[PDB]
């Protein structure tokens, strides 16, 4: 759905080591099978392939889709002008079996809504519209908030896309907070826990899972979205959660009715050794402490932890080659209490409530 | 009748500039050298006759023809146009133009050739004059034509030259391990003038439907396409004749009520065509004529020798050729260019085919 990025984008991905999956410019929709569109698409495909085929970060071309465009036109351009890259014609509660029991080794799209920071709210909204609740009635969005969902045309309606924020908050935390700062923290926490869980679930189920591409990292307009950072650089709380489960070597915990499975995942070609400690946040009790060996490019199990009672948080501290790393795990089942989760996050000592 | 435009032409050659010469005033204005050329021919044959180049077959003289790959070649001659009756068509036939060229008749363009390997026919009925007419062909550089294209990745680095990928010429002319690099140029096959009646044969496609060699029977089909003015519908008959050494075997006449027809000939007392060893190469003269039913005037006639034979490739489930229901064992050679200057090919064909007859090859593969 975006333009093709310029050369400087790929030069940056080249030197930072970020592989690039490039979809051709077609969006959610089927397209013409006639000769005029094919010629225009062929002229476009050859131009962008010749422009980009020499970047080492570029690894895949996709049709983002019997179709002439995806199975004939675009595949014929890759066949002649870039045979060294593959071509692919086509692409609630976060612990619900729809997400958990998804049998795909490689997830290409996955996202949860997250209310932007207060500073970004006050900048894009009129002063009397910064608070989302029209007439104070919790759940009913004012017109400016309905615009930034995003409403493509100026039709006055209630509900729609923005209800995803209150629905996901109502699930995890039982009730939607009326106070704006509480609603910001609640909505960002739901996005943070949901996104962190998907990455820990995919990294924790290796070698069956082969990859995860989440949606998305940055907004291209002042908007209310499922991105983890805004157009003005405002990082939502999910950005910090996601950052701590994207390390080259990551100690994480996956759920089990038996309790907690402390694992360590390695996305390198080297073996690493460290020491990991897990303690309960509300009680301060140490649940586990010991060294580990993380084999290269594989997931290694460390230990199985005893099941704690009720709801709470475990803080994961591990040191690898003189560097301290931090992670956490929220145990129990929703609904959670918002004020209790906030204390656990502040005492975990990793993320600031801001 | 068919009037031959072969013989002595005028050849003017000069280096091709940044803007290739496409017109006549440009070809006459260009500073070049003029020589007497023989058509059919190659331009290097004409230059060697003029003492301008040395024999490329000896020593390293093949590399001395290198600069002429960037030259243009201006052919020009004068012919007498025959008097055409109302309704007839005057066709200018080129058997071989190497390669990229503009064809003019009386200062008017009649076509643009772009393929060395196929014939080029032009209708010049409306552009000819009375008496002497001027024919001009301005050929440009085949090598420089490649730079008008952007090559795909797998078109670069092959054994065939990158100059050969986007153009329709013989790939070995650019150089091979068994053929020299001698791109050359010129009218390397016959150039003739043809006068066609309003009623003429466009194509006569002979096809063997079935063959019973032991019964000496065969079923031949004739897919005939003609030019037929509507006032000539129901007034022309097609005369089909199958003969051997003069003896007539079958004669079928049918009224032409439409321009295209299929005539099926169920023949008896005819021998099947076989490859060497497996039997005789029995050939029969097949002649089709378009005859007026009233005046008896013959408007056109096509004649060729056809063979009654079936061919099936059995892919083993690594293949075997099946000729007339029999599995033949193929033994033969690959057929490569007879000459780097391909206008001399026709002078080698008879003697080179005899090499395969003496070898007793039953098959030959014409190399791409």
């Amino acid at each position: 759905g975006n333009v093709y990025e310029d050369t400087h984008f790929f030069e940056l991905c080249d030197k930072y080591g970020i592989m690039v999956w490039q979809d051709f410019a077609m969006g959610c929709g089927n397209y013409s099978q006639r000769d005029n569109f094919a010629a225009a698409l062929e002229k476009e495909a050859i131009s962008v392939v010749v422009k980009l085929r020499n970047h080492p970060s570029l690894i895949l071309w996709s049709g983002n889709n019997n179709d002439r465009v995806s199975r004939q036109v675009l595949s014929r351009v890759i066949y002649e002008f870039d045979p060294t890259r593959p071509y692919l014609p086509s692409s609630g509660y976060y612990k619900d079996p729809f997400y958990t029991e998804n049998p795909s080794q490689f997830v290409s799209e996955i996202g949860y809504h997250g209310c932007p920071n207060r500073e970004t709210l006050e900048r894009m909204f009129s002063p009397d519209s910064v608070n989302p609740w029209q007439n104070g009635v919790v759940g009913m969005w004012n017109d400016e908030w309905q615009t930034k969902a995003n409403r493509i045309y100026d039709d006055k309606f209630q509900g729609g896309r923005n209800d995803l924020m209150t629905n996901q908050v109502r699930i995890i935390f039982g009730e939607v907070p009326a106070d704006l700062d509480d609603f910001i923290f609640a909505s960002q926490s739901v996005q943070a826990e949901a996104m962190k869980f998907f990455v820990e679930l995919w990294r924790g189920r290796r070698p069956y899972r082969t990859g995860i591409i989440w949606w998305n990292i940055r907004d291209g307009w002042p908007l209310l979205s499922d991105a983890i950072s805004d157009y003005w650089g405002g990082k939502k709380q999910a950005f910090y959660y996601m950052q701590n489960v994207h390390h080259d070597v990551c100690c994480l915990i996956n759920p089990a009715a038996n309790g907690y499975m402390l694992k360590v995942d390695n996305n390198t070609l080297k073996d690493f050794e460290g020491v990991v400690e897990v303690k309960d946040v509300a009680s301060g009790k140490q649940v586990f402490k010991g060294k580990f060996v993380s084999k290269a490019n594989q997931m290694s199990e460390i230990a199985t932890l005893p099941m704690q009672k009720g709801q709470g948080m475990l803080v994961i501290s591990y040191r690898i080659e003189g560097n301290e790393y931090f992670n956490h795990y929220l145990y129990g089942e929703p609904p959670y209490k918002l004020d209790q989760y906030r204390k656990w996050v502040k005492k975990c000592g990793i993320y600031e409530l801001e | 009748s068919e009037q031959s435009l072969n013989g002595r032409w005028t050849l003017k050659f000069f280096p091709q500039p940044a803007v290739p010469v496409m017109t006549i005033e440009g070809a006459e204005a260009a500073n070049g050298i003029v020589v007497d050329a023989v058509v059919p021919g190659n331009v290097e044959i004409d230059m060697e006759a003029a003492g301008l180049v040395e024999d490329p077959m000896v020593g390293n003289n093949i590399y001395k023809l290198r600069p002429y790959e960037g030259y243009q070649w201006y052919y020009s001659r004068t012919f007498a146009a025959p008097v055409v009756t109302e309704g007839q068509r005057l066709v200018l036939h080129f058997g071989g133009i190497d390669t990229f060229a503009e064809v003019y008749v009386n200062g008017i363009k009649v076509g643009s050739a772009d393929n060395m390997l196929i014939e080029h026919d032009y209708d010049i009925t409306s552009v000819v004059k009375e008496g002497e007419n001027r024919l001009d062909v301005i050929i440009r550089s085949s090598v420089m034509e490649a730079q008008n294209h952007f090559l795909g990745t797998l078109s670069i680095g092959n054994f065939s030259n990158e100059e050969s990928a986007p153009v329709r010429r013989a790939p070995s002319t650019y150089g091979w391990d068994i053929m020299p690099r001698l791109v050359s140029a010129g009218l390397w096959r016959d150039v003739t003038l043809r006068v066609e009646n309003p009623v003429t044969i466009v194509d006569a496609n002979w096809v063997t439907l079935s063959v019973n060699p032991k019964a000496r029977e065969a079923s031949e089909s004739l897919y005939l396409q003609t030019r037929l003015p509507f006032e000539m519908h129901d007034k022309v008959k097609a005369v089909i004749t199958i003969s051997r050494d003069g003896r007539q075997i079958l004669r079928k006449e049918a009224l032409m009520r439409k321009f295209a027809n299929l005539f099926t000939l169920n023949l008896s007392g005819v021998d099947a065509w076989w490859p060497r060893g497996y039997g005789e190469p029995a050939l029969y003269t097949a002649e089709v004529s378009l005859v007026d039913v009233t005046s008896g005037k013959i408007y056109d006639t096509k004649t060729s020798k056809i063979g009654f034979r079936t061919v099936k490739l059995e892919l083993d489930e690594q293949f075997q050729f099946i000729i007339n229901g029999e599995p033949v064992f193929a033994k033969g050679t690959n057929w490569v260019p007879l000459d780097a200057l391909h206008s001399r090919d026709a002078s080698h064909v008879e003697e080179a085919v005899q090499l395969m007859v003496e070898m007793n090859c039953n098959i030959v593969r014409c190399w791409g």
